[PDB]
């Protein structure tokens, strides 16, 4: 273990003061050339060069060597300036990676404006990549400068690996960058130049990561619209359902948890193709870890409850398939898709409704009161608080919260005649939780210009004010 | 004195990097541990990033309360005096201002963008930066924009959980006195010819130029029924010529080749034909079927990988 | 129990091995043929033959033969389509369909516009 790093030490205090001793034209590209085949050296050992690659930059760090590579970067001549953009490729950590936000910015950036050969922008690509998994102000100095424009800039070109450079790049920057960051990507088109990064054939993995930026990029609710008109969403859903996740698994060693809470709200943001993405990452990445020993990360983390959410919330085949698969390479029992007729509902499908998205305590407590899903459709504060034994008002609260998962996701064939849920849809995607409770006080859609206040309060229990506005008001102004 | 809960909300709450590196430094020379930065998307919060902001702020005693309650941060965002008082066992009142204080703090930096559609959180930060608070409260009611003129003040005390009447009028008045076919087909060849067909959609859809792809969609046996669609519909036509492209076209006389297809209809239709030319001599006039013959005497566009943006330009200038 | 299983299996592996082999006109549909019947036989096992015929389309299945199948419903050639067709009509069990829901559809909806002969339609 400690061997590798007692090998690779004074080979770099010797590489480092020649690099640091001479000045020449010529002996300082070959030395950072022997710097750089040492890198290359140390990040091939398998499952011991990670921790002797850190080091390895801790001692490049601890001598100066950083500033000397970011004065080596402002040099006239080509050659020890491509070298030395290919050594401090490989060397941003996440210790380095301070240094180079405390200095480095607007030096990288100078070499971001220089675009035309590739020796030069095949590896200022990398960097800035790794620079954008700094923070939020890294990402706001680059993207308010020309460093996203040398990315948007650089996807016109065909190398195989710039091109991943730059796909990664924009995803560090979706997943890192922020608000104004996503503003300042999207209102300068940076979902459109991906389009050549999704479609092609060339490589599989850049595909991925471009579609990957996308699918962050249309997690945010302000931006779908220019991500629809954009296109790059069609190209998500057959690349996922044309791909397996195990063969991308043994390609890749995985992420590490701060990186793995970043594909978590990719399934609950409520966009197919983002679910698609987030539930094959998972997938394979779930599978990396079931190689390994570490799969308690997902139970803090907490991506477990969203997978079965998606499994039994399905209207999709392949990330319901990618799901239960990642269910099944874990250490848990895979869910049932549930049966949409909610008012067909006997007392099986409810407990199984409670099994199945973490009411495991309450399953008694329904039992003996022989709740079925009509009970279940129109059940309010008062009798989960007295007749059910739910006395905390929290618990209440996630209930109502399932429960509008629920009434959202629910086949209403069985009493609707006029197609009420279609009508609330129409408004906000929200409003079709109340469609059993319009529909059970005899209403249809040539009754609801009569309905007031009082009624949709009292008798529909809708207990929003807003909601009840906005139902009137939709009521009175387009049916009658 | 206490800097040092100062020096955690700094750390907790950092947007420039100088001042959280000096207070993990200072907190660092101390004899306690450093924070670390919370994740600002709150909506996305589960259960341990609330544990993790009960740790950082000097709420150590009530972990055991949010957990068992199993209160993630969409809970957080919406939670008021009773579930404070009766389901969590936080009796004070000063404990509870506290916990409010914090919660103001929490939600005045905080990532929306899972449920914002129209920015409203820089609609209330405009008016007063202490606004930003109740951006969960007004879009949880599913307001936006186009939707506050005819909120009333009991819709804000009730639902979105305004319990201030000054923020309320100002909220009311700032909602009333200031807010109220595709025409370019582009066919290429399966091997070499994605890329810069997909360049050439990119660089027509920045001047708004509606352009079809994925021809190769269409060749998983629908023989004529949406080709016809396609072609009929768009009013111009680029036909990618990457090296090797009429390959397969030769000796096709039985009408099987995809590309062939696409110039048999184009040629049938009669629109402006475009070649783009990377890399690819002409063939000759005698060795393809006699109809496509006539795609030789077009104004061709010859392609530079370096100079993209003259050639689109002039691509622009030769279309309708 | 397990007898009929030790019975069927190597002999759908031969089966399956000259459908993957040969790719002629009429041995194709002989071996189709053989396939259908051994199922047909499978099929026909009073209170046994059930659990037998599910292992044999997961042996179907795991080989690869479904996606032959798929190959064999775009010959251009009739009879061997109309076999191909009737062999995977009496294999759709819960974990072929979800594969037929993965690539299937398309191909078996291309055969829903030729809708003239009675032998494609019958099995269609
Ligand atoms: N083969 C190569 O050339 C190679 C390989 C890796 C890295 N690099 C270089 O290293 C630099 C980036 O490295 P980085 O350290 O900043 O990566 P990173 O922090 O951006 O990505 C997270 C990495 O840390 C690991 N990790 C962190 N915590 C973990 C945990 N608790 N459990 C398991 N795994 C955990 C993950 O496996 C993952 O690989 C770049 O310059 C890159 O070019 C090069
Ligand atoms: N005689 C025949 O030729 C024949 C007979 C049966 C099936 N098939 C073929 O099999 C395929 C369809 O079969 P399938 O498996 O998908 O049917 P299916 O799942 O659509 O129908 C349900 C069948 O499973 C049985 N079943 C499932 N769970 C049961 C349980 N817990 N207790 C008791 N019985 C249970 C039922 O008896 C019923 O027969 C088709 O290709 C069909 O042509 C052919």
């Amino acid at each position: 273990v400690q061997d590798a790093l007692e090998r690779a030490l004074p080979e770099l205090q010797q590489a480092l003061s020649a690099l640091k001793q001479a000045g020449g034209a010529r002996a300082v590209g070959a030395g950072l050339a022997e710097v750089f085949q040492l890198v290359e050296e140390a990040w091939l050992l398998p499952a011991v060069g990670r921790e002797v690659a850190q080091g390895l930059c801790d001692a490049i760090r601890l001598d100066g060597g950083l500033d000397l590579l970011l004065r080596l970067l402002q040099a006239p001549e080509l050659e020890t300036r491509v070298q030395a953009a290919r050594l401090l490729e490989q060397i941003l950590v996440a210790e380095n990676r301070d240094r180079v936000a405390r200095i480095g910015l607007g030096v990288i950036l100078n070499l971001a404006k220089e675009r035309e050969p590739v020796e030069l922008a095949r590896s200022v690509a990398g960097i800035l990549e790794h620079m954008f998994k700094h923070s939020e102000e890294t990402c706001q100095r680059l993207v308010a400068a020309g460093g996203l424009d040398a990315v948007l800039y650089w996807c016109r070109r065909t190398d195989p690996a710039l091109l991943r450079h730059c796909a990664l790049a924009l995803g560090n920057c979706a997943l890192h960058g922020g608000q104004a960051v996503q503003r300042r990507m999207v209102e300068k088109r940076a979902a459109e130049w991906l389009f050549p990064l999704a479609f092609s054939k060339e490589d599989e993995l850049l595909r991925l990561h471009a579609c990957l930026a996308v699918a962050v990029l249309a997690t945010n609710k302000e931006v779908e619209r220019e991500v629809e008109r954009s296109g790059t969403l069609a190209l998500v859903e057959p690349l996922v359902a044309s791909l397996d996740p195990g063969r991308f698994a043994r390609c890749l060693q995985g992420r590490g948890p701060d990186d793995l809470q970043r594909l978590v709200p990719l399934l609950d943001s409520n966009r197919l193709e983002a679910q698609c993405i987030g539930a094959f990452y998972l997938c394979a990445e779930a599978a990396i870890k079931s190689l390994q020993g570490k799969t308690k990360v997902f139970s803090d983390i907490g991506a477990i409850q969203s997978l079965k959410r998606l499994v039994s919330y399905s209207t999709n085949g392949t990330k319901s398939a990618l799901a239960k698969r990642a269910l099944r390479l874990l250490g848990e029992e895979v869910p049932r898709p549930i049966l949409p007729s909610v008012p067909s509902w006997k007392e099986a499908e409810v407990q199984t409704w409670l099994q199945q998205i973490g009411f495991s305590k309450y399953c008694e407590s329904f039992r003996e009161q022989q709740v079925d899903g009509d009970l279940l459709l129109r059940l309010t504060e008062e009798e989960l608080q007295t007749d059910l034994g739910m006395k905390s008002g929290i618990t209440r609260k996630r209930f109502f919260r399932e429960l509008t998962e629920l009434k959202t996701f629910a086949n209403y064939s069985t009493c609707d005649r006029s197609n009420l849920a279609d009508w609330l849809g129409s408004l906000d995607p929200r409003f079709r939780q109340y469609t059993y409770g319009l529909v059970s006080c005899g209403l249809d859609r040539s009754l609801l210009h009569r309905v007031s206040e009082q009624q949709l309060l009292e008798d529909c229990g809708i207990h929003l004010g807003v909601h009840r506005a906005r139902i009137l008001t939709a009521a009175r102004e387009m049916l009658h | 004195i206490g800097a040092i809960q100062s020096l955690k909300r700094l750390v907790s709450y950092s947007t420039n990097g100088t001042k959280s590196a000096l207070a993990k430094r200072a907190l660092r020379l101390l004899g306690e541990e450093v924070p670390r930065p919370i994740l600002p998307s709150v909506p996305s919060w589960k259960e341990a990033e609330v544990q993790t902001w009960l740790q950082q702020i000097g709420f150590s005693k009530y972990c055991e309360s949010f957990r068992e309650q199993q209160v993630d941060g969409d809970l957080l965002l919406r939670l008021t005096e009773e579930e404070l008082q009766t389901d969590l066992g936080m009796k004070s009142g000063i404990t509870r201002k506290r916990f409010f204080r914090e919660l103001t703090e929490l939600k005045t930096f905080a990532n929306y963008s899972t449920c914002d559609r129209s920015n409203l959180a820089d609609w209330l930060g405009s008016l007063d930066p202490r606004f930003r608070q109740y951006t969960y409260g007004l879009v949880s009611c599913g307001l936006d924009r186009s939707l506050l003129h005819r909120v009333s003040e009991q819709q804000l005390l009730e639902d979105c959980g305004i319990h201030l009447g000054v923020h309320r009028a100002r909220i009311l008045t700032a909602a009333r006195e200031m807010l109220h076919t595709p025409d370019v087909f582009i066919s290429y060849r399966r091997n070499s010819g994605s890329q810069l067909a997909s360049l050439l959609k990119v660089h027509l859809q920045l001047h708004g130029f509606s352009v079809f792809i994925d021809v190769e969609k269409l060749e998983a046996g629908k023989f004529e029924d949406k080709l016809i669609q396609s072609v009929m519909g768009a009013r111009n036509f680029v036909l990618v010529l990457s090296p090797g492209a009429l390959d397969k076209c030769m000796q096709d006389h039985d009408c099987k080749d995809w590309v062939h297809k696409a110039i048999v209809t184009a040629l049938s239709c009669g629109k402006n034909i475009v070649p783009i030319i990377d890399g690819f001599e002409w063939p000759e006039p005698q060795v393809l079927p006699e109809d496509m013959q006539a795609v030789l005497t077009f104004n061709g566009i010859k392609w530079s990988h370096e100079y993209q943006e003259a050639t689109i330009e002039k691509i622009i200038r030769f279309l309708q």
